[PDB]
RNA sequence: UGCGAAAGCAGUUGAAGACAAGUGCUUGUCGUUCGUUAUAAAUGGCCUCG
């Protein structure tokens, strides 16, 4: 999984993994990579998650290229099925997306995880 | 006296603004040579306070 | 960005 | 070997029946070898049933006053058969203990309660008694036997304390915040086992401490695909719910199983891993994982909502689909408990009923 | 008795310094939580750029090493934190473990020092509290 | 130090001198948990059980110079409570007896003896006892009506 | 240490042996004896159960 960078690494994941439970509970999560793609276009994304897991990988590397275009941090996260389940759902997740919401409840730890990503880029 | 601490400030002053501009002094480039850069003293000041800091009752 | 620093700014900083 | 998908069981007499609960049944134990159950709850109250399955009268009652049970089990010294004690823990800095051995169970006016509430110095490390668990640790440099005490800790740590005196003997600290740990047994040479001990963070690392070598890492894993954990168990040898009388009884489990929020739980073959299976017949998050003594079913209950029990046939890994019915009442499941023999499996609710079956197989 | 080099980490201001086992390689801990790896096997007064390990908002107060292959560093967040040096490894740079020291409750817990134990594979590490 | 003794696997130490206070010394780490405040300084100090159940701990009450009153406590290990206090009766006599002696400490005191001023105390309680001839020897004691306490 | 009140009135604190240190000699010591009524100081402070 070469391509797939930057990694979060193995303690960035759970603030990763964290942050994207809550979102789904508070229905702030777009999820699945097609979303992801409506997201980035409507510029309504604070930053979007991959699984380097995949199988093949390159289904998500267009996600990136809109990225940096739109100045929209992103990171990489080891294993699909464990975003999915944080995801809440009961199939595996490769790309997800958290909703723009200066209004939100989980507000302050989204941008702390958003700068760790920034610095991680 | 004041006036010639003042003066030692104004001499000391190695930018001033003119207008929309600030001119900045050059250094001499043997300052820079001979010696090590300036420490930056919020990275240093910061250790020292907290090998002083008031729990530990330095007294 | 401007709150960024700041929140950048005040998690380096030691808490006494 | 009991069928694959069919499961043949008869319903029996509710336990409490004879004297019912004011409270949620937070726990449930099964004596190791007398016919008796053990319940506790945030009644304060320490009520032990004689079971038989035709009437489960009250042996007798023990209320402790300023002490909510969160958690309550039998034990009994592997060595010395004639001791028996009961540990009991809450929302406390506190654990009681009463010791049953001699006549002190039924004849006895008053009953021996002893208080722990000294850590030597641990003390920050531990906010409160009420997960614990007891095992048996075996001294090899003299290869005596003895019970010890395990807690869960603030941060990633695991403080463990002597059975009887109390004494506090090594720590154990993993990375993140402490989930749930189990402990499995491995038999060494006549007379010879060692206690490791399993212990589980959110993200899934799974650690394992020789408690025989202070405590020691001899092992790190994860659980693949693994979020929020919230329980670990293991099965297919002795264990806390099917506890050994002697040393030669020792065997090592060859089942674990990883709960998580989810409600998926994940299973492996304890004989990084790759799980056998990944039930997912539970859809709110894991409150409570345990398998029957012989290691052949697993029974995994949430309490989130109603009748959410189900059990699972192993090596099959495949859900028995006559029972849990619509008809079958559960309520909000809240505790778990097999018999070590008769097969026998004792479910508890949030209104204070523990209703009781059979497994007609065994 | 003069600087016969001067060389600029190029990264937050410096906190720590160390040197590996084989004396060609420096590790320099910064305070913006970059740790710069500077070759210097070229020669006297020849100091070099390797690699930049990963960046991470706490202070690198300590750097230790272990052989030629690993970094140990005490973070200002307390918690101290290894990262991969090998060449030719996938894991270049890889922060492969985080640990996290135990924290004065009404204190911020800073990681002043941390050595490595050879004999016993083992980190030794002292902490504010 | 008065009384010190190894537990039964050897990791933990117990102390006690004339602090009145037992220290269990937890010697993985060198902690000290403490039960201080205890009736006398402690002669002796002892694990007794199998598995550590009980401690046994011997008290000496130094402030009477005249006799050596010794009390035996067995606690309960566990939560360190009076399982078990034993004694006889306590008199104070008007001067010292047959041949007790002041426990040893740092220096030599009223309620203590000194390394060297052992052999010259016991020599000359010995000769006081036998030229000298104020021999009083003579207790207080008082007996209650409604009791006979 | 004796007597006495609590104040005080009288009287003591010797000799041998062994060890250590310094330089046969000097000094200091004694889990050594005989006889007379006869400074200290290894950084080392007291538990928890609302």
């Amino acid at each position: 999984n070469p391509k797939a960078f930057p990694l979060a690494d193995a303690a960035l994941t759970q603030q990763i993994l964290d942050v994207v439970q809550q979102a789904a509970n508070l229905r702030q999560l777009k999820k699945g990579a097609n979303e992801a793609t409506k997201t980035l276009n409507r510029g309504i994304s604070e930053f979007i998650i991959m699984a380097a897991d995949c199988e093949p990988i390159e289904i998500l590397l267009h996600l990136p290229l809109l990225c940096e275009d739109k100045n929209v941090p992103y990171v990489f996260v080891p294993s699909r099925v464990a975003l999915g389940r944080a995801c809440g759902v009961s199939r595996p997740v490769i790309a997800a997306s958290i909703t723009t919401n200066d209004a939100s409840a989980i507000k302050t730890q989204i941008y702390a995880v958003k700068d760790k990503i920034e610095t991680l880029l | 006296k004041t006036k010639k601490r003042k003066t030692l400030k104004n001499l000391r002053k190695d930018s001033v603004k003119r207008g929309k501009f600030r001119v900045q002094l050059l250094s001499t480039t043997q300052d820079s040579k001979t010696l090590p850069p300036k420490k930056e003293s919020s990275i240093i000041r910061s250790k020292d306070r907290w090998l002083n800091r008031k729990a530990l009752n330095k007294g | 960005t401007d709150r960024s620093k700041r929140r950048r700014f005040k998690r380096k900083q030691f808490k006494e | 070997l009991l069928p694959p998908k069919k499961l043949d069981i008869v319903r029996l007499k509710d336990a409490n029946a004879s004297h019912p609960s004011h409270s949620a049944i937070q726990s449930l134990s099964f004596h190791p070898s007398k016919p008796l159950l053990l319940t506790g709850g945030y009644d304060k109250t320490l009520r032990i049933y004689h079971i038989d399955g035709k009437t489960n009268h009250l042996v007798t009652s023990l209320h402790l006053v300023g002490s909510p049970i969160q958690t309550c089990t039998f034990y009994t010294s592997l060595s010395n058969q004639n001791q028996q004690n009961i540990f009991t823990a809450g929302r406390r800095r506190y654990m009681h203990s009463w010791d049953l051995s001699l006549e002190n169970l039924t004849h006895s006016q008053t009953a021996k309660i002893e208080k722990f509430s000294r850590l030597y110095g641990h003390e920050s490390t531990q906010r409160s008694f009420e997960n614990f668990k007891v095992a048996h640790l075996q001294n090899s440099q003299t290869n005596s036997v003895h019970g010890i005490v395990l807690l869960q800790g603030n941060n990633g740590w695991i403080n463990i304390l002597h059975s009887t005196s109390g004494l506090w003997l090594m720590g154990c600290k993993i990375e993140g915040v402490i989930t749930d740990f189990c402990i499995d047994y491995q038999p060494i040479s006549r007379g010879k086992f060692r206690t490791i001990l399993i212990a589980v963070n959110a993200y899934g690392e799974v650690w394992e401490f020789d408690l025989n070598k202070n405590g020691h890492v001899i092992r790190r894993w994860k659980d693949q695909g693994g979020v929020g954990i919230t329980k670990i168990q293991v099965g297919g040898g002795t264990t806390t719910t099917c506890p050994a009388l002697q040393i030669s009884k020792i065997k090592q489990n060859r089942w674990l199983a990883v709960g998580s929020e989810s409600g998926f739980v994940n299973l492996y073959d304890r004989n990084t891993p790759t799980p056998v299976a990944a039930l997912d017949q539970l859809t709110t998050t894991i409150s409570n994982l345990q398998f029957s003594p012989d290691g052949q079913i697993l029974c995994m209950a949430s309490r989130a909502v109603k009748d959410a029990l189900r059990l699972v046939h192993l090596p099959s890994c495949s859900v028995f689909s006559n029972w849990p019915t619509s008809g079958t009442p559960l309520g909000k499941v809240t505790s778990v408990a097999f018999s070590p023999s008769g097969g026998l499996l004792a479910v508890g609710n949030e209104q204070g009923k523990v209703r009781l079956w059979k497994l007609n197989h065994y | 008795g003069l600087p016969l080099r001067n060389y600029d980490c190029n990264s937050g201001v410096i906190w720590s310094i160390s040197i590996n086992d084989s004396q060609d390689k420096l590790s320099v801990g910064c305070d913006n939580g970059t740790v710069v790896l500077i070759d210097i096997s070229g020669g006297p007064g020849v100091l070099e750029h390797d690699t930049i390990l990963m960046r991470q908002e706490a202070r690198v107060l300590t750097l230790a090493w272990k052989k030629d292959d690993f970094v140990i560093g005490g973070c200002s967040d307390g918690r101290i934190r290894i990262w991969s040096a090998q060449k030719n490894d996938e894991n270049m740079g890889r922060l492969l473990h985080t640990m996290k020291v135990d924290k004065a409750k009404k204190e911020s817990t800073l990681v002043w020092s941390v050595i490595y134990l050879p004999r016993t594979d083992q980190i030794a590490s002292g902490d504010s509290t | 130090v008065l009384s010190l003794s190894f537990s039964h696997d050897g990791s933990y130490l117990l102390s006690g001198g004339w602090e009145k206070v037992m220290s269990l010394w937890q010697l993985e780490t060198n902690s000290q948990q403490f039960l201080p405040r205890l009736n006398g300084i402690i002669i002796d100090c002892q694990v007794l059980g199998p598995q550590g159940n009980y401690y046994s701990l011997i008290l000496q009450m130094t402030e009477n110079n005249s006799n050596s009153d010794y009390q035996f406590l067995l606690l309960n290990a566990s939560d360190l409570t009076s399982k078990l206090s034993i004694n006889g009766p306590l008199p104070v006599f008007n001067s010292t007896i047959k041949h007790i002696q002041q426990p040893i400490s740092a220096m030599n005191t009223k309620n203590s003896n000194s390394i060297t001023s052992l052999n010259h105390s016991k020599k000359k309680q010995s000769r006081k006892l036998i030229k000298s001839r104020r021999q009083d020897f003579t207790t207080n004691v008082e007996i209650n009506p409604i009791n006979k306490n």
